[PDB]
RNA sequence: GAAACCUAUUUAAGUAGGGUGUUAUUUUUUAUAAUAAUUAGGUUUAAAUAACUAUAUCUAUAAUUAAUUUGUUAAUUAUAAAAUUAGUAUAUAAUAAUUAGUUAUUAUUAGAUAAUAACCAGACUAUUAGCGCUAAGGUUUAUAGUCAAGAGAGAAACAGCUCAG
RNA sequence: AAAUAUUAAACCCCAGUAAACGGCGGCCGUAACCCUGACGGUCCUAAGGUAGCAAAAUUCCUUGGCGGGUAAGUUCCGUCCU
RNA sequence: AGACAGUUUGACUGGGGCGGUCUCCUCCUAAAAAGUAACGGAGGAGUAUAAUAAUUUGGGGUAUCUUAUUUUAAUUGAGAUCAAUAUUAGAAUGAAUAUACUAAAUUUGAUUAGAGUACAAACAAGUAUUCUAAGGAUAUAUGUCUGUCAUAUUGACCCGAUAUAAUUUAGUAGAAAAUAUAUCGAUCAACGAAUAAAAGGUACGCUAGGGAUAACAGGCUUAUGGGUUUUGAGAGUUCUUAUUAAUAAACCCGUUUGGCACCUCGAUGUCGGCUCAUCACAUCCUGAUGGUGGACAAUCUAUCAAGGGUCCGGCUGUUCGCCGGUUAAAG
């Protein structure tokens, strides 16, 4: 794909029949975070259906914070084309129906900063259930 | 920490509007904010100037040559003339040295100074230290009546009579004489 | 397209030439006139501009 | 102009360590049914070398 | 003892030259393999970040707003220097191994020229990519191997996998 | 050798020919309720499908809507009209 | 005057056709030498220019930001900053910074002839340029210049043509004519170009070949489809699991719509109906049982279970489907 002209041009991208990638892990900002510990196609559905257990963890009411909790770092990365039904091959390439995010192995989907271990623990578990990926936790606490 | 400065789109239309106007002029006419000059000057009277310009601009040293005869008198003459001259200009040399001290004494003693009229003379307006205009008193005029009998021709005094019509003319400072 | 071409022809009667092109639709006013090599004499000569043909059928 | 000179960090039997760990978990996620058909030969010679 | 490759073609199941095969000739190595030295590179590497898309912080200095707790109280803004992080087919200053070129060494035994035939529908597997539901015994390229043109032994039986020639 | 002048049938232009072929409109708003549109304008055309018939040997959506016949009828008859 | 006749009526292609393309340039693909395909992804070219060219000379280094100035800058001064940006005629990559941009003076090297190597390369074609000779420009030249920063910016041969550095034998001499040096003419674009000169129909059809190539069927695949299983948005008086179930997820099956094109192109096949059957169970009824928001009855749901059974008729070519009527049930 190309970044440059997002909305404007008419975008495509190879398929990537095999990639594979790991990036060293390591804490930055915050004390505890989250962390994929496979290669995978993210979907966006994958993060709006626990989008709200979240804020109701790391904002709440009559409560105010300076500092930050959260940092995210998430873009979508793959157009993930395809054909119609009755199509033959060739005579070009499919068309858009979606977008994702290819992730790679090692990669800090979120950072957090004094956020209740006991919850992310209960959090990512069911996270993980619904995907199927193998997923963790971790905190600076057991490191 | 600092990277790269981008571009303006004012040094980008300047670069261009050059190469549409390189062939074009901008001083043609009234393209520019331009008055008329006083109308004393006229168009014959430019073609008088024109005329004679275009005479002197198409002189060489390939149009002219001179007798050995003129020539070598032309040396002890303009010679010696300049010999009387640079014993003045270097006098003028010597003078403005002298001068320019006397500067650099009081600056060191402005300084040396209360805090209410220090400011003034720093920060005088420049309405005052820009006063460029004649006098009564000015070489020129003083000197007029002496300065139109002592040259040998009439001619290098319209030099000059000419020569202040057209500045008359050029900062509007003649009307209707 | 928009272009055209002509023949530089010598002063002298030998018919040697070179080539050049100009735009159709400019209004220049001076034809071209170059010193350039006459093999033929073995010296430079003023050359100027003329009228080239074309092929017919 | 981030640009600042490049730190070897890591100690040498680190990198081997962590090429190794990256082995034991990609070994992890595979299918057992190709895990055993590769593991059924490539012990044999093994046992058959020693 | 081959080929199913390249380049052209009203050409695509055809043909032509190169390439590979055979024979002959010659006081004939412009050769092949292995080891080693050596040169460029810009895939890959990368707690790297110049670019694009997005992005978390700090601050001298210089100022603001409201209220009569206006010699106080309270809330706030901008900024030089400093400065983080993720991503990408068509992103890299820089930078691997192997391959490739040249030289040397060892070992094999061919090379050059001439006369001249066949082939130019390819298949699978391992590694690697592009279209495809990273579906197809699918389709198109690259690097090796085997069938093709090759039996015997092992895979219950098996053109393409292993051992072996 | 080349060029100009002179000119036939035929071709072009023009005229005629529609029981020859062929072809036959749209937009805007309008009447005690939207819709309807006799009418009135509006643009164009060589002219704007007239009479009559019409889910037809002509109907893609269609087993079209209503009625008749049959215990019940995608066909059939009759009837309405994008 | 198709009245009559002789002929043409391109190719590639995931069947063919309709559509689109056909030459040349740049990157990705491309896997650190070079090369590397596809109806793979994207963009471009069929030019411009006598100054935008050649030799000398001068100027601020360019660009980004802030600031001050006889308010002015040919292109002011000062300061900081810039993994080389600004640009370099047009697409893209690559590279240059003595680049590039700008001002100016002289000028036509964007000239002629002859020899030769190297890269690349089936062929032909194309590319870079040193050396030798003549005749010039620049101007300390001591030297530099044989079009533009580069790569695309086009076309063979034949025929014919204008000017000409050279020769001539259809008996001889000339004319005519042929050839030679320089040079011009094509969307011959199907761009290696078969001709100066070219469209369709065949349900009246023929022949030679092909499973190298299609429709039914088999086979592989299973996006789709159907079903099981895990999770449980939201209904159910409360209440996720009596009943129900969105969403997300892990496997299976090979009955639908399709993809590929491995077998058959050297006598056959298409749906439906009559007759005749056989198999699975993911069971419509009967038979057993658990659970229940199950009082009884009727019913809903799940499990075990294949013994035997599972309609006639009207319209339609019809499986199906609607309708009339029924049955323990009309799988
Ligand atoms: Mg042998
Ligand atoms: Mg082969
Ligand atoms: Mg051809
Ligand atoms: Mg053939
Ligand atoms: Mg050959
Ligand atoms: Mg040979
Ligand atoms: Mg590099
Ligand atoms: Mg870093
Ligand atoms: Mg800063
Ligand atoms: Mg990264
Ligand atoms: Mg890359
Ligand atoms: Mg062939
Ligand atoms: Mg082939
Ligand atoms: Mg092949
Ligand atoms: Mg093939
Ligand atoms: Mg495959
Ligand atoms: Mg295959
Ligand atoms: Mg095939
Ligand atoms: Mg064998
Ligand atoms: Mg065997
Ligand atoms: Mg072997
Ligand atoms: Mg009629
Ligand atoms: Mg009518
Ligand atoms: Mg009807
Ligand atoms: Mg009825
Ligand atoms: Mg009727
Ligand atoms: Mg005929
Ligand atoms: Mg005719
Ligand atoms: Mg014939
Ligand atoms: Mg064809
Ligand atoms: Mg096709
Ligand atoms: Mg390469
Ligand atoms: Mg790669
Ligand atoms: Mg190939
Ligand atoms: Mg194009
Ligand atoms: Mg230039
Ligand atoms: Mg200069
Ligand atoms: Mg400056
Ligand atoms: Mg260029
Ligand atoms: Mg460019
Ligand atoms: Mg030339
Ligand atoms: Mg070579
Ligand atoms: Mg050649
Ligand atoms: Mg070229
Ligand atoms: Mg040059
Ligand atoms: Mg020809
Ligand atoms: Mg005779
Ligand atoms: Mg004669
Ligand atoms: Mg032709
Ligand atoms: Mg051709
Ligand atoms: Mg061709
Ligand atoms: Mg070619
Ligand atoms: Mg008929
Ligand atoms: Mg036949
Ligand atoms: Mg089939
Ligand atoms: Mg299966
Ligand atoms: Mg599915
Ligand atoms: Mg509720
Ligand atoms: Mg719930
Ligand atoms: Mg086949
Ligand atoms: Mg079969
Ligand atoms: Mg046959
Ligand atoms: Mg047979
Ligand atoms: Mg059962
Ligand atoms: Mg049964
Ligand atoms: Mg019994
Ligand atoms: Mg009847
Ligand atoms: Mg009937
Ligand atoms: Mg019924």
């Amino acid at each position: 794909m190309r970044f440059k002209n997002l909305s404007n041009t008419k975008q495509v991208s190879f398929k990537l029949r095999n990639f594979k990638k790991t990036t060293k892990y390591r804490l930055v900002f915050g004390n505890s975070m989250i962390l994929l510990y496979k290669n995978a196609r993210f979907e966006s559905i994958y993060f709006e259906l626990f989008r709200k257990y979240i804020k109701v963890i790391s904002k709440k009411k009559n409560i105010n914070i300076n500092y930050r909790n959260c940092w995210i770092f998430l873009r979508m990365n793959t157009p993930l084309t395809k054909k119609s039904k009755n199509s033959r091959m060739g005579k070009g390439k499919g068309a858009l129906y979606r977008w994702l995010v290819r992730l790679p192995k090692h990669y800090k989907l979120l950072e957090f900063k004094n956020v209740n271990y006991y919850r992310l623990n209960f959090l990512t578990k069911k996270w993980s259930k619904r995907l199927s990926l193998p997923l963790a936790f971790v905190s600076k606490a057991n490191l | 920490w600092n990277k790269k400065g981008k571009v303006n789109e004012a040094t980008v239309q300047a670069r261009k509007e050059k190469k549409r106007l390189k062939e074009t002029n901008q001083f043609t006419g009234d393209y520019t904010g331009e008055r008329p000059p006083h109308p004393w000057l006229s168009a014959k009277r430019l073609r008088s100037i024109m005329t004679q310009y275009q005479v002197f601009a198409n002189k060489n040293r390939l149009n002219i040559k001179v007798d050995k005869k003129d020539a070598v008198e032309m040396k002890k003459q303009f010679e010696e003339i300049g010999a009387h001259e640079y014993y003045r200009m270097r006098t003028e040399q010597i003078i403005n040295e002298k001068n320019n001290q006397v500067i650099d004494q009081i600056n060191k003693e402005i300084e040396t100074l209360p805090f209410n009229i220090y400011e003034e003379i720093t920060k005088m307006p420049k309405d005052k230290i820009y006063n460029f205009n004649t006098d009564s008193n000015s070489p020129y005029i003083l000197y007029f009546e002496q300065i139109a009998r002592m040259f040998d021709e009439e001619h290098l005094t319209k030099l000059k009579v000419s020569q202040r019509l057209q500045k008359l003319a050029e900062d509007k400072l003649g009307e209707n004489d | 397209k928009n272009s055209i071409l002509f023949k530089l022809v010598s002063s002298a009667g030998t018919g040697f030439f070179y080539l050049a092109k100009r735009n159709a639709k400019a209004e220049v006013i001076k034809k071209l006139s170059l010193r350039k090599f006459d093999p033929i004499i073995n010296q430079y000569v003023v050359f100027n501009e003329a009228k080239l043909s074309s092929g017919k059928n | 102009g981030r640009a600042k000179p490049k730190v070897n960090h890591h100690t040498p039997f680190e990198e081997k360590d962590y090429s190794e760990l990256k082995i034991y978990d990609d070994e992890r996620l595979m299918d057992k049914q190709y895990k055993r058909i590769r593991d059924e030969y490539q012990k044999a010679a093994v046992k058959k070398e020693h």
